[PDB]
């Protein structure tokens, strides 16, 4: 009943910008000072993971 | 883009009701809230009452309380409009309006009431009359001395209905001159309007002057010759 | 209630003319409650001018719009033969909409007196038992002609109907038919009917008269 479109959700892009920028520096610690790391999406499998 | 499609027109006995369908074409259904704007016909712009379809937010002029119902029924997706204890007054056209907006965006769950109107309806012509399918009594308009080396004359077409009715002088040999007038709606509930002309008063008793009224439905078709009389 | 009203009934511009129209508001509303919209010819309305100044989507250069608190403008600097009708003004911000009364605008052109004819009833129409006394105006240009039945020099009302032409393309000029209606006891009544003619470009009000026989 009504108008239909897609299920979605939504995040905050300052606090999830704020939140990258603050997990990037404590996985630095582990990778090195001044270099550089990258996260892209899902390899691909199963639909759960 | 949207579109609107309303339902054709119709005629009711006074004092009982109306429906009217509208149907958006090609737009989001629940956002945007459906006015409705009516014409009396001659007047300004009356608006009737506006709803979101769904939703329910709803508010209905001060003048049409105990009357007004507005609905809608989404697996047609289509609104309707119900007035009911019709009176001359609820002649006219009436108008389905909506606002469109962005498109692209769909996120917007949102429901909106206060907005102008860029979509709007053809329109449907609601006419409120206790009569049938009647056809013309034409009356003649002779011209006399009551000017100045042209006359004036015509006919009176008077007591009828649906009002596509045509008027051709001459069976369409006197062109010039010619104002037909448009037909107004009698306090009886008949249609009458009357078309006249222009002649030098050197060709009254000269050349003969004759009307063609063609009244469609009622398959009526009168030639009503113009004599002066001159009191 | 919020009720609206505009000033200039009639306005008329030729081609390239500025005219200005005008829609004053009872109270103090917002500057974003206001649309002006454009009816050509009996068709469809077409919003101009939403929240008083934002023209709407296609709306030429032409039509700009002002106005806040109480008092709202229409501008239009130049027009085509396009854009010729009634312009209404809507407030569509509280829970009630409200339209204008319309303001109707013509091509200006010179003056033109009406020339007025009077028709008397058929006897073929006596024999049904109504009288149909037509007065006519044609071809005057200046709108807002003013037409009074005198029965007996007795002013009468309410049994009256009238209709006019649109404007002509030709010569831009109108026409009225009042239509004068009683029963055929009313007709008897009196003897002497007439219609005065009161209008701009005519120098003194014209009346013209009959008597019954
Ligand atoms: C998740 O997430 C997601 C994402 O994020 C999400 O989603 C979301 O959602 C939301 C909600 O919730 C939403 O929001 C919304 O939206 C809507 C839409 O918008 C759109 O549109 C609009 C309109 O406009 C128009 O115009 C323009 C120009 O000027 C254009 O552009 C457009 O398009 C339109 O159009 C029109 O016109 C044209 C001309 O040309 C034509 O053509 C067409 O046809 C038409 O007619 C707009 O405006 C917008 O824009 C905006 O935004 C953007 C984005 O990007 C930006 O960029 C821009 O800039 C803007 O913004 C800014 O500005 C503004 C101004 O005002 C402001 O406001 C802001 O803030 C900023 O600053 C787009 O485009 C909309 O509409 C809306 O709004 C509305 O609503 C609200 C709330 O309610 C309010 O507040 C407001 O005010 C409004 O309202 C309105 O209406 C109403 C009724 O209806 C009324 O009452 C009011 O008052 C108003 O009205 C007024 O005003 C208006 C305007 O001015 C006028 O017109 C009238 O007359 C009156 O005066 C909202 O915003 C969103 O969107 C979404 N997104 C997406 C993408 O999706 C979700 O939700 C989430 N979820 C969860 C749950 O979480
Ligand atoms: C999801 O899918 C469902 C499955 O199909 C579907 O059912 C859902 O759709 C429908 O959702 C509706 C959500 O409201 C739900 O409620 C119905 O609402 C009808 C509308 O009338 C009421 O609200 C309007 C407008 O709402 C105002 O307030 C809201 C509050 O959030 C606001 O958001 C709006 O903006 C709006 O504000 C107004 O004022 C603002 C002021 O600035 C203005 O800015 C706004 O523009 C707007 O104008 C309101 O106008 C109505 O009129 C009130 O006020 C006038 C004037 O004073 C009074 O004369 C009225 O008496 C009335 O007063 C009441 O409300 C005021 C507050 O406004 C309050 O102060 C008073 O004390 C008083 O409470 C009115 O409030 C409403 O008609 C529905 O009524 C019943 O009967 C319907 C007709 O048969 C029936 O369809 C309904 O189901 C319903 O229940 C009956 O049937 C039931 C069956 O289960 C049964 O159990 C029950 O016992 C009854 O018999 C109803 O209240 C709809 O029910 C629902 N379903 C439909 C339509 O089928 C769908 N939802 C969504 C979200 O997608
Ligand atoms: C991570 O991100 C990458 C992009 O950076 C993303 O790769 C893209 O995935 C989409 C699917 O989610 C691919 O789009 C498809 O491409 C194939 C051809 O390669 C088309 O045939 C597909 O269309 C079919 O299905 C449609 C459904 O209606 C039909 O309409 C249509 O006729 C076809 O039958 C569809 O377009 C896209 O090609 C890739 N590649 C890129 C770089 O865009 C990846 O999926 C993301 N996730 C993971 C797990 O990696
Ligand atoms: C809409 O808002 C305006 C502005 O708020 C209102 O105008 C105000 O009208 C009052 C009179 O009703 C003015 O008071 C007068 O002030 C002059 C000068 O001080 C004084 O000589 C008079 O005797 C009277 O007191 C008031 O000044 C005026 N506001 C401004 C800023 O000039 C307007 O009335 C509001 N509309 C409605 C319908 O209320
Ligand atoms: C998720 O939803 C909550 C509640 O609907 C949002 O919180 C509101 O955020 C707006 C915009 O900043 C504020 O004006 C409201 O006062 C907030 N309400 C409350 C109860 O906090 C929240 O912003 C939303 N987050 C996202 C990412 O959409
Ligand atoms: C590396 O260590 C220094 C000093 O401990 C620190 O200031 C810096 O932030 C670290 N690396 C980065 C780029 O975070």
């Amino acid at each position: 009943i009504g108008d239909i479109r897609q299920a979605h959700c939504n995040v905050s892009k300052a606090t999830w910008n704020e939140t990258l920028g603050k997990v990037v520096k404590q996985l630095r610690k582990h990778f090195g000072n001044n270099t550089i790391i990258r996260f892209a999406n899902s390899s691909g499998g199963d639909l759960e993971v | 883009q949207v579109q609107l499609v309303q339902s054709g027109a119709e005629v009711r006995k006074p004092g009982s009701s109306v429906t009217i369908s509208c149907k958006p074409v090609g737009g989001t259904f629940t956002n945007f809230a459906i006015h409705w704007v009516r014409q009396a016909p001659g007047q300004g712009l009356e608006w009737v009452g506006g709803r979101v379809p769904v939703v329910g937010i709803y508010k209905y002029g001060k003048k049409f309380h105990d009357r007004l119902r507005l609905y809608e029924d989404d697996p047609m997706k289509t609104v309707f409009l119900e007035l009911r204890s019709l009176t001359s007054d609820d002649t006219g056209v009436y108008y389905c309006t909506r606002w469109r907006g962005c498109g692209m965006c769909p996120y917007d769950t949102s429901s909106y009431y206060n907005d102008a109107s860029d979509v709007w309806g053809p329109g449907t012509k609601v006419i409120v009359s206790a009569a049938s399918t009647k056809g013309p009594s034409v009356f003649p308009l002779a011209p006399s001395s009551k000017s100045g080396g042209t006359a004036a004359l015509g006919c009176l077409v008077k007591d009828y209905f649906p009002e596509p009715v045509t008027v051709s002088w001459n069976s369409g040999a006197l062109t010039s001159g010619v104002h037909t007038f448009p037909a107004v709606l009698q306090s009886s509930g008949l249609y009458s309007l009357s078309s006249v002309v222009t002649v030098p008063s050197s060709s009254l008793g000269t050349q003969t002057y004759i009307c063609n009224v063609n009244h469609k439905p009622s398959n009526t078709k009168v030639d009503k010759k113009v004599e002066p009389k001159s009191c | 209630e919020i009720v609206l009203t505009q000033s200039p009934v009639t306005l008329s511009l030729s081609s390239g003319e500025t005219g200005t129209l005008s829609c004053r508001a009872s109270q103090n509303i917002s500057s974003s409650w206001i649309a002006w919209y454009q009816q050509r010819r009996g068709q469809v309305p077409r919003l101009l001018i939403s929240a008083a100044s934002a023209r709407a989507a296609g709306i030429p250069d032409r039509f700009t719009g002002r106005g806040s608190g109480t008092d709202f403008t229409l501008t239009i600097t130049r027009l085509e033969p396009e854009d010729f009708g009634v312009y209404s003004c809507q407030y569509y911000g509280g829970s009630f909409f409200t339209f204008g009364p319309g303001t109707q605008v013509d091509v200006k052109r010179t003056v033109a007196a009406p020339s007025v004819f009077i028709f008397p009833p058929s006897d073929e129409q006596l024999k049904s038992g109504t009288a149909s006394v037509v007065c006519l105006l044609n071809n005057f240009y200046p709108r807002e002609a003013k037409v009074q039945w005198k029965v007996d020099n007795a002013l009468q009302s309410g049994n009256s109907q009238e209709s006019v032409t649109e404007q002509d393309s030709k010569d831009s000029t109108y026409s009225l038919s009042s239509t004068l209606t009683l029963s055929k006891a009313d007709y008897e009544k009196h003897k002497v009917y007439a219609c005065e003619v009161t209008h701009q470009g005519l120098s003194s009000p014209v009346t013209k008269s009959f008597n019954r026989g």
